[PDB]
């Protein structure tokens, strides 16, 4: 039974790694949004 | 026609300010996800 | 400590209508030169008097 | 084994300190947004 108690934590690691992947995807999305402040075309409309 | 022109440039300033507030909200969401990564990494270390 | 290069009392209409045009976010060389040439046009007109 | 049970709480402290840092970052963002009610340029467009 102790081995099942030990492999449940190896499933918990999979849970937290999927959470880590989702948060990394949000960081990679919002850093791309934040670096491109205004687009190349949002500058064109201010010029217009 | 100068009144129409100054209304146009007021709309220009309003668009640029709306985009700057949009970038500030993106910065807040970026820092949320970037702190959530560090929280999930400390949670992985606690699971280890 | 309290001076502001944006807001000044007695600031002319030319400086105000140049500050209107530099209030956007994208300030490249072309915007910031066209605004200065328009300011210099208005300056020429009030100096021709 | 009791020492591992004691260092797991020192990892839990790291989890809650990263949560504390994220919430402090949100406070430092929204207080800066709330103090600057309207910008220097959002006043210009109302004047225009």
């Amino acid at each position: 039974m102790q081995e099942q108690a030990l492999t449940e934590l190896d499933a918990e690691k999979k849970i937290l790694e999927q959470s880590r992947a989702g948060a990394q995807s949000r960081v990679d999305s919002y850093r791309a949004l934040y670096d491109e402040n205004v687009s190349a075309e949002e500058k064109r409309t201010m010029d217009l | 026609l100068a009144a129409s022109a100054t209304k146009i440039t007021a709309d220009n300033i309003s668009q640029s300010e709306a985009w700057r507030r949009r970038r500030q909200e993106w910065e807040i969401q970026k820092n949320n996800a970037e702190s959530e990564i560090r929280q999930i990494d400390a949670q992985l270390e606690a699971l280890a | 400590n309290f001076v502001d290069p944006t807001l000044r009392t007695g600031q002319t209409g030319m400086m105000n209508t140049m500050l209107e045009q530099l209030s956007q976010s994208e300030l490249n060389k072309d915007t910031l030169e066209n605004g200065f040439r328009q300011y210099l046009t208005a300056f020429e007109q009030v100096a021709d008097l």
